[PDB]
RNA sequence: UUGACAUUGUGAAGAGAUC
RNA sequence: GUUCUUUGUAAAGUGCCUUCGAAGAGUCGAGUUGUUUGGGAAUGCAGCUCUAAGUGGGUGGUAAAUUCCAUCUAAAGCUAA
RNA sequence: UUGACCUCAAAUCAGGUAGGAGUACCCGCUGAACUUAAGCAUAUCAAUAAGCGGAGGAAAAGAAACCAACCGGGAUUGCCUUAGUAACGGCGAGUGAAGCGGCAAAAGCUCAAAUUUGAAAUCUGGUACCUUCGGUGCCCGAGUUGUAAUUUGGAGAGGG
């Protein structure tokens, strides 16, 4: 909406704003990044630190498929069941009957430790775990079953 | 068949004999015009697997078209312009000798449609190509449903399109990764990464 | 290639139709709009199907 | 130009680019014309419902490889296994993918038990005359539907055996970088004298 | 292959219990086809060497495998072709100048 | 204006360890 | 829908064991010169010089040799939405 | 002397065909500079505008010498996305795709390479009638330096 603009407020005066000594002119500043090195580069540093060089290591042709590997903290890990369900398996939590999550089916690639799931015995298959995660899991009174 | 055995000898072009041949052969094109009938083909059987036939309205044409690169034209070799683009000599010219071949009789009989073209030789100025032309408006090619695709107008001057066998060479047209820049063509393919596309509802 | 039409929200686009359907109701609003109900028997109006 | 505190813009419009826009104003009214000519092709084809079965395939690379999906065609061994030739299906509106090939138990088994209850399922006219026009079903896939399987079960016991998970992953890394290692080491343990 | 079941390592992947049907008829393209054993001897005998092949049978001669398979690197394009192409020219030689 | 490769086949002399 | 036409000692399709299994060259590939590409010891094309093989050849996005595995089958042609 | 054959010609020979227009979209070739880089020469503008050849209602592409590393996919094309990412570049200004996934549309194929050799089985044309976008018989002609049937790698052929 232009009625709510601020160049129909600056109607009548002279100079809409712009000022009157420097004017308003085209590019003063060249265009778009020019002068990074040369008369902008009080800016560039403050606010883009590490905008020049080369870091490491090129990768030809490289593919987001190869590195999908999502990660699912202890902290969730019991989303993963339906919550109808789910109060089933909290109480009247035993062995030779546990919840079997499928970390891959909910599209996780590695299962990370991040805290405190409860004492229940959950059997949890994942592709990848963490040396912590594990730890959490298998003294909760469960395993860790690894799949491809 | 007759046929394996005159495709070997044909692969063998140092072998003693068709160094023969070739020098008695190319002396004489060299007499003829520049693009002359060839009452009959050189090379039965490569002109055979390339869709030729023995019968009325298969048609062969010798075309002699000068070697070397191109220069580009220019007067007096000043290309007005950065230094970039001031090469005159070394430029290659894009398309093949061989498609400029095709090129040259598909205008000379424009009756005809350009099939394909094969090697016949090459000396230092001149290569030698023969094209196979067939005549789309000869009763025999209208029938007979394996040739009658060639008398369908959007046919016409194949090789000018770049419709040939050597000509979607020169397209760079092919399946795979190496061909991603020009497959399905160059200014198709560039023309829609470039579009700015705005739907209704702006995503 | 001005935006012409205008993306909102279906969870917010569905909030106001159900305020404009509670507000067919509350008979003062829809005098406020016209719509002469003073003589109808009550509000919501509610007809035998057979119409 | 570069001032106060932003992030750094790559917009690429220095080329001619407003030659080249395409905004889409008929969204809507190619939607029409696309619904058009599919209830065209769908009275001109006959009962026959503008579809042909495609079989249930596994996705590839890393990523997908976990969900199922459909595919161009039956993979003449499948079809074969089935009991019908390869160029008969094709007209009794079954997709044949003659380049793809079977190196796996569990979608053999589904693709054939997939063309059974299609063929079951299925009325074909003879072709003398008659047909007592069945009233196209429109969708293959609505009667066909793509499923995933089960791989498991929810409740079960907890087999512990104190196998470590993540030791086996850390063996089994260093194990794959180290195995040439241990070839070009036993290599100048054989030659010797 | 047996993929091992798990996520890393040597063979790694999901286990399948598979079916390994019959090849396709290309993989084949490069038959022996005995005709053509037939046809490219008579070929060889009628045409015979290239005024380069006359040049590697010199230096198989005289200089060895090491400059043949040098020179034959050079006039053919690559080194696996020029390979084969000496194994060729010691059979010219050895089926011809001696047995 | 020069060299190299190709056009380019047939073979003799005389010097240089190719001219 | 209704009728007239019997095509032919025709053609087609299916299993079994044997014997075979043809498959595109001044091209593929290579060096280089110019161009070109996101393509990086060289993405594509084109010139001039070299020039293949037949359990072969191309590809597998870092040049090379060594040995393997995977993948398709180039240098001919057609085709709607 | 007479006939063939190859090759090359002449016809106001009999019958056909191409040129020029449109050119917004499509297939190529050819090809800038202004401008950006706060200068400028690589770069950018741009594989664009002008010049040129060629088509259609769409063209082009297209049934893999493809993508992949998977529990593998399965012609081409388009949209959404991947992604302003991998990567290029006085690594400056800037330039910049692809695989997978979700969709719209879905369709596949036939040639060269085979001894039909107990039967060139194939074709154009002139002519004659007829049921005429063509059919039937007959007469010169093409063609063996190979026209049709069988077969195209998914196979397939000759057998039995």
């Amino acid at each position: 909406p232009s009625r709510f603009t601020k160049t129909r407020k600056h109607r009548g005066h002279v100079s809409a704003g712009k000022g009157r000594i420097g004017k308003h002119r085209k590019h003063p500043g060249g265009r778009g990044m020019a002068g990074g090195q040369h008369h902008h580069r009080i800016n560039m540093d403050k606010y883009h630190p590490g905008y020049f060089g080369k870091v490491g290591m090129r990768y030809f042709h490289k593919q987001q498929a190869h590195f999908w590997k999502p990660v699912l903290n202890l902290d969730k890990l019991w989303t993963l069941i339906p919550e109808d369900k789910r109060d089933q398996y909290l109480k009247s939590a035993s062995k030779e009957t546990a919840p079997v999550i499928d970390t891959l089916a909910a599209g996780y690639g590695k299962i990370l430790g991040k805290g405190r799931i409860p004492n229940v015995p959950v059997i949890v298959k994942a592709r990848f775990v963490s040396k912590l995660a594990e730890e959490k899991i298998r003294a909760a009174g469960g395993v860790v079953e690894l799949i491809a | 068949g007759a046929y394996k055995y005159l495709e070997e000898l044909q692969r063998k072009k140092q072998s003693d004999v068709l160094r023969f041949l070739q020098r008695v052969r190319v002396w004489e094109y060299r007499q003829k015009n520049v693009i002359h009938r060839a009452a009959r083909p050189t090379r039965p059987d490569k002109a055979r697997r390339l869709g030729y036939k023995a019968k009325q309205g298969f048609v062969i044409y010798r075309v002699r078209v000068r070697r070397g690169n191109r220069k580009r034209p220019v007067p007096k070799g000043a290309t007005y312009g950065k230094p970039t683009n001031q090469g005159v000599n070394e430029l290659k010219y894009q398309r093949s000798l061989r498609a400029t071949a095709e090129e040259r009789v598909g205008r000379r009989a424009a009756n005809l449609r350009v099939l394909n073209s094969y090697w016949v030789n090459q000396d230092s100025t001149y290569k030698y190509f023969e094209v196979i032309l067939v005549d789309p408006q000869h009763k025999a090619i209208r029938r007979d449903a394996r040739y009658n695709w060639i008398c369908d107008p959007v046919h016409k001057h194949r090789e000018a399109r770049g419709l040939t066998a050597t000509g979607k060479k020169s397209r760079g047209i092919n399946k795979g990764h190496k061909f991603n820049n020009t497959k399905a063509g160059r200014r198709k393919t560039w023309k829609r990464q470039n579009t700015l596309s705005l739907w209704r509802y702006r995503k | 290639w001005r935006k012409w039409n205008v993306k909102v929200n279906h969870n917010e686009k569905r909030y106001a139709t159900a305020s404009a359907i509670a507000a067919t109701a509350v008979a003062s609003l829809v005098l406020a709009r016209g719509h002469r109900v003073e003589k109808i028997p009550e509000i919501p109006l509610v007809v035998s199907t057979d119409l | 130009a570069i001032s106060k505190n932003l992030p750094i813009l790559k917009n690429h419009f220095r080329k001619h680019w407003q030659e080249r826009v395409k905004v889409h104003f008929d969204q809507a009214g190619k939607k029409v014309s696309r619904r058009n000519a599919r209830a065209t092709r769908a009275a001109k084809i006959a009962p026959r419902p503008l579809d042909l079965l495609r079989p249930v395939v596994r996705a590839p690379t890393v990523k997908y490889n976990r969900k199922v999906r459909a595919g161009r065609g039956f993979t003449l061994a499948e079809v074969k296994a089935a009991g019908l030739t390869a160029a008969y299906a094709r007209t009794i509106g079954i997709a044949v993918d003659h380049r793809r090939q079977n190196r796996n138990q569990e979608i053999f088994d589904a693709n054939v038990q997939r063309l059974k209850e299609y063929q079951s399922k299925i009325i074909v006219f003879p072709r003398n005359g008659k047909a007592p026009e069945a009233e196209q079903v429109l969708s293959a896939a609505a009667t066909f539907p793509i499923a995933q399987p089960a791989t498991d079960v929810e409740a079960r016991a907890v087999q512990d055996n104190g196998e470590s998970a993540f030791r086996t992953l850390r063996l089994a890394r260093s194990e794959k970088k180290f195995r040439g290692i241990r070839e070009k080491r036993a290599r100048e343990k054989a030659e010797a004298e | 292959t047996v993929k091992t079941g798990i996520a890393i390592g040597l063979n790694k992947g999901k286990k399948v219990t598979s079916m390994t049907p019959a090849p396709k008829i290309s993989y084949k393209k490069g038959a022996a086809s005995n005709r053509t054993k037939f046809v490219r001897s008579l070929v060889r005998e009628i045409a015979g060497l290239s005024p380069y092949e006359r040049r590697l049978i010199d230096l198989i001669r005289n200089s060895g495998e090491k400059r043949a398979r040098k020179v034959a690197k050079k006039r053919l394009g690559s080194f696996t072709r020029a390979k084969a192409k000496v194994e060729e020219m010691n059979n010219i030689i050895a089926a011809s100048r001696r047995h």
